[PDB]
Protein backbone atom coordinates (compact mmCIF):
# COMPACT_ATOMS: atom_id res chain seq x y z
CA UNK A 1 0.00 0.00 0.00
CA UNK A 2 1.77 3.08 -1.23
CA UNK A 3 1.85 5.44 1.80
CA UNK A 4 1.39 8.29 -0.98
CA UNK A 5 -2.13 7.45 -1.51
CA UNK A 6 -3.79 9.45 0.96
CA UNK A 7 -1.89 12.56 -0.44
CA UNK A 8 -3.72 11.60 -3.64
CA UNK A 9 -7.41 11.07 -1.95
CA UNK A 10 -6.50 15.31 -0.94
CA UNK A 11 -5.75 16.53 -4.47
CA UNK A 12 -8.54 14.87 -5.76
CA UNK A 13 -11.13 16.77 -3.05
CA UNK A 14 -9.02 19.73 -3.64
CA UNK A 15 -10.23 20.09 -7.40
CA UNK A 16 -6.68 19.88 -8.07
CA UNK A 17 -5.36 16.02 -9.27
CA UNK A 18 -2.93 16.06 -12.28
CA UNK A 19 -5.15 13.97 -15.26
CA UNK A 20 -2.12 11.54 -14.60
CA UNK A 21 -2.13 11.17 -10.84
CA UNK A 22 -6.23 10.85 -11.05
CA UNK A 23 -5.78 7.56 -13.20
CA UNK A 24 -3.29 6.05 -10.50
CA UNK A 25 -5.54 7.10 -7.75
CA UNK A 26 -8.55 5.42 -9.47
CA UNK A 27 -6.64 2.37 -10.77
CA UNK A 28 -5.27 2.03 -6.93
CA UNK A 29 -9.35 2.12 -5.12
CA UNK A 30 -10.32 -0.57 -7.38
CA UNK A 31 -8.05 -3.21 -6.46
CA UNK A 32 -8.14 -1.74 -2.56
CA UNK A 33 -11.25 -2.27 -0.21
CA UNK A 34 -8.99 -0.34 2.13
CA UNK A 35 -8.65 2.87 0.15
CA UNK A 36 -11.99 2.74 -0.94
CA UNK A 37 -13.51 2.82 2.69
CA UNK A 38 -11.00 5.75 3.73
CA UNK A 39 -12.03 7.90 0.21
CA UNK A 40 -15.75 6.79 0.89
CA UNK A 41 -15.81 8.06 4.71
CA UNK A 42 -14.03 11.43 3.94
CA UNK A 43 -16.46 11.77 0.72
CA UNK A 44 -19.49 10.83 3.42
CA UNK A 45 -17.95 13.21 5.93
CA UNK A 46 -17.69 16.38 3.50
CA UNK A 47 -21.39 15.54 2.41
CA UNK A 48 -22.92 15.54 5.95
CA UNK A 49 -21.13 19.00 6.88
CA UNK A 50 -21.87 20.47 3.36
CA UNK A 51 -25.80 19.88 4.79
CA UNK A 52 -25.61 22.42 7.61
CA UNK A 53 -24.83 25.37 5.25
CA UNK A 54 -28.46 26.64 6.04
CA UNK A 55 -27.87 29.60 9.09
CA UNK A 56 -29.35 32.44 9.16
CA UNK A 57 -29.17 35.45 11.44
CA UNK A 58 -31.90 35.98 13.86
CA UNK A 59 -34.87 38.35 13.75
CA UNK A 60 -34.13 42.24 13.96
CA UNK A 61 -30.48 41.41 13.87
CA UNK A 62 -30.11 44.60 11.64
CA UNK A 63 -32.13 46.57 13.99
CA UNK A 64 -29.47 45.40 17.02
CA UNK A 65 -26.43 45.74 15.24
CA UNK A 66 -27.39 49.68 14.64
CA UNK A 67 -28.61 50.51 18.12
CA UNK A 68 -25.28 49.34 19.37
CA UNK A 69 -22.82 51.57 17.42
CA UNK A 70 -21.61 54.92 18.61
CA UNK B 1 -18.65 44.20 -5.18
CA UNK B 2 -19.14 47.98 -6.52
CA UNK B 3 -22.18 48.37 -4.57
CA UNK B 4 -20.53 47.56 -0.77
CA UNK B 5 -17.42 50.21 -1.44
CA UNK B 6 -20.25 52.83 -2.61
CA UNK B 7 -22.19 52.18 0.80
CA UNK B 8 -18.50 52.29 2.64
CA UNK B 9 -17.52 55.91 0.88
CA UNK B 10 -21.20 56.93 2.49
CA UNK B 11 -20.18 55.43 6.04
CA UNK B 12 -16.96 57.22 6.18
CA UNK B 13 -17.89 60.68 5.04
CA UNK B 14 -20.75 60.84 7.94
CA UNK B 15 -23.82 58.79 6.59
CA UNK B 16 -24.64 55.99 9.32
CA UNK B 17 -27.83 54.63 7.61
CA UNK B 18 -26.14 53.43 4.84
CA UNK B 19 -24.33 50.87 7.58
CA UNK B 20 -27.17 48.64 7.51
CA UNK B 21 -26.69 47.83 4.03
CA UNK B 22 -23.57 46.19 4.58
CA UNK B 23 -25.56 44.47 8.01
CA UNK B 24 -28.02 42.92 5.57
CA UNK B 25 -26.00 42.20 3.04
CA UNK B 26 -23.30 40.03 5.52
CA UNK B 27 -25.28 39.18 8.20
CA UNK B 28 -26.39 35.67 7.93
CA UNK B 29 -23.02 35.02 6.40
CA UNK B 30 -21.06 36.18 9.50
CA UNK B 31 -23.57 34.82 11.85
CA UNK B 32 -23.37 31.41 10.49
CA UNK B 33 -19.78 31.60 10.96
CA UNK B 34 -19.63 32.22 14.62
CA UNK B 35 -22.40 29.97 15.40
CA UNK B 36 -20.69 26.72 13.71
CA UNK B 37 -17.73 27.86 15.08
CA UNK B 38 -19.03 28.08 18.60
CA UNK B 39 -22.53 25.86 17.95
CA UNK B 40 -23.91 27.79 21.06
CA UNK B 41 -26.99 30.44 19.80
CA UNK B 42 -26.08 33.41 22.96
CA UNK B 43 -22.65 33.34 21.96
CA UNK B 44 -22.72 33.65 18.32
CA UNK B 45 -25.15 36.69 17.64
CA UNK B 46 -22.85 38.43 20.24
CA UNK B 47 -19.56 38.19 18.52
CA UNK B 48 -21.41 38.51 15.29
CA UNK B 49 -22.82 41.75 16.67
CA UNK B 50 -19.52 42.68 18.25
CA UNK B 51 -17.96 41.98 14.21
CA UNK B 52 -19.84 44.56 12.74
CA UNK B 53 -19.65 46.88 15.67
CA UNK B 54 -16.00 46.73 15.43
CA UNK B 55 -16.55 47.14 11.42
CA UNK B 56 -17.84 50.14 11.69
CA UNK B 57 -15.80 51.42 14.79
CA UNK B 58 -12.73 50.88 12.42
CA UNK B 59 -14.13 51.55 9.07
CA UNK B 60 -11.98 54.81 8.63
CA UNK B 61 -8.71 52.39 8.76
CA UNK B 62 -9.63 49.87 5.79
CA UNK B 63 -8.31 49.91 2.77
CA UNK B 64 -11.09 50.77 0.07
CA UNK B 65 -8.92 49.39 -2.21
CA UNK B 66 -8.46 45.41 -1.01
CA UNK B 67 -11.97 43.44 -0.65
CA UNK B 68 -14.17 44.23 2.36
CA UNK B 69 -15.80 40.75 3.35
CA UNK B 70 -12.02 39.79 3.70
CA UNK B 71 -11.53 42.22 5.93
CA UNK B 72 -15.38 41.69 7.90
CA UNK B 73 -14.39 37.86 8.37
CA UNK B 74 -10.83 38.42 9.62
CA UNK B 75 -12.80 40.36 12.52
CA UNK B 76 -15.26 38.05 12.84
CA UNK B 77 -12.79 35.08 12.94
CA UNK B 78 -10.35 36.70 15.28
CA UNK B 79 -13.41 36.98 17.52
CA UNK B 80 -14.51 33.57 17.81
CA UNK B 81 -10.82 32.15 17.85
CA UNK B 82 -10.57 34.23 20.96
CA UNK B 83 -13.75 33.12 22.57
CA UNK B 84 -12.90 29.35 21.92
CA UNK B 85 -9.87 29.85 23.65
CA UNK B 86 -11.27 31.70 26.39
CA UNK B 87 -13.32 28.74 27.36
CA UNK B 88 -11.13 26.44 27.72
CA UNK B 89 -10.74 26.03 31.61
CA UNK B 90 -6.57 26.58 31.82
CA UNK B 91 -6.35 29.48 29.41
CA UNK B 92 -5.46 32.20 31.95
CA UNK B 93 -2.77 30.23 33.75
CA UNK B 94 -0.73 30.51 31.06
CA UNK B 95 -29.91 12.37 17.29
CA UNK B 96 -30.93 15.19 14.89
CA UNK B 97 -28.57 15.65 12.59
CA UNK B 98 -27.37 18.66 11.59
CA UNK B 99 -26.32 19.57 15.48
CA UNK B 100 -25.00 15.95 15.80
CA UNK B 101 -22.80 17.25 12.86
CA UNK B 102 -22.62 20.77 15.12
CA UNK B 103 -20.98 19.27 18.34
CA UNK B 104 -19.10 16.93 15.86
CA UNK B 105 -17.48 20.52 14.24
CA UNK B 106 -16.77 21.59 17.97
CA UNK B 107 -14.66 18.57 18.09
CA UNK B 108 -12.19 20.06 16.07
CA UNK B 109 -9.40 22.28 17.32
CA UNK B 110 -9.45 25.66 16.35
CA UNK B 111 -7.46 26.08 13.68
CA UNK B 112 -8.97 22.84 12.03
CA UNK B 113 -12.74 24.13 12.87
CA UNK B 114 -11.68 27.36 11.23
CA UNK B 115 -10.77 25.83 7.50
CA UNK B 116 -13.71 23.39 7.52
CA UNK B 117 -16.51 26.05 8.21
CA UNK B 118 -14.85 28.59 5.99
CA UNK B 119 -14.33 25.98 3.27
CA UNK B 120 -17.04 23.43 3.27
CA UNK B 121 -20.17 25.34 5.03
CA UNK B 122 -19.39 29.09 3.69
CA UNK B 123 -17.44 28.19 0.55
CA UNK B 124 -14.46 30.29 0.21
CA UNK B 125 -11.45 30.05 -1.69
CA UNK B 126 -8.09 28.73 -0.37
CA UNK B 127 -6.75 32.30 -1.38
CA UNK B 128 -9.19 33.82 0.62
CA UNK B 129 -8.84 31.60 3.54
CA UNK B 130 -5.24 32.43 3.78
CA UNK B 131 -5.94 36.06 3.37
CA UNK B 132 -8.47 36.16 6.37
CA UNK B 133 -6.29 33.90 8.43
CA UNK B 134 -3.31 35.68 7.15
CA UNK B 135 -1.54 32.27 6.04
CA UNK B 136 -0.11 31.31 2.82
CA UNK B 137 -2.09 28.85 0.30
CA UNK B 138 0.05 26.22 1.50
CA UNK B 139 -0.35 25.94 4.85
CA UNK B 140 -4.67 26.54 4.56
CA UNK B 141 -4.41 23.47 1.84
CA UNK B 142 -2.59 21.27 4.74
CA UNK B 143 -4.90 22.24 7.55
CA UNK B 144 -8.05 21.21 4.98
CA UNK B 145 -6.51 17.92 4.78
CA UNK B 146 -5.87 17.60 8.74
CA UNK B 147 -9.46 18.94 9.20
CA UNK B 148 -10.60 16.57 6.85
CA UNK B 149 -9.39 13.61 8.36
CA UNK B 150 -10.09 14.71 12.02
CA UNK B 151 -13.78 15.01 10.45
CA UNK B 152 -13.71 11.59 9.09
CA UNK B 153 -13.35 10.33 12.59
CA UNK B 154 -16.05 12.14 14.03
CA UNK B 155 -18.87 12.08 10.92
CA UNK B 156 -18.11 8.36 9.25
CA UNK B 157 -20.57 6.57 11.88
CA UNK B 158 -23.27 8.92 11.04
ZN1 LIG C 1 -4.68 0.80 -0.18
Amino acid sequence: CPEQIVQLMHMHLDGDILPKDEHVLNEHLETCEKCRKHFYEMEKSIALVRSTSHVEAPADFTANVMAKLP
Amino acid sequence: EMMIKKRIKQVKKGDQDAFADIVDIYKDKIYQLCYRMLGNVHEAEDIAQEAFIRAYVNIDSFDINRKFSTWLYRIATNLTIDRIRKKKPDYYLDLELSNTIQQKILKLPDKYRTVIVLKYIDELSLIEIGEILNIPVGTVKTRIHRGREALRKQLRDL
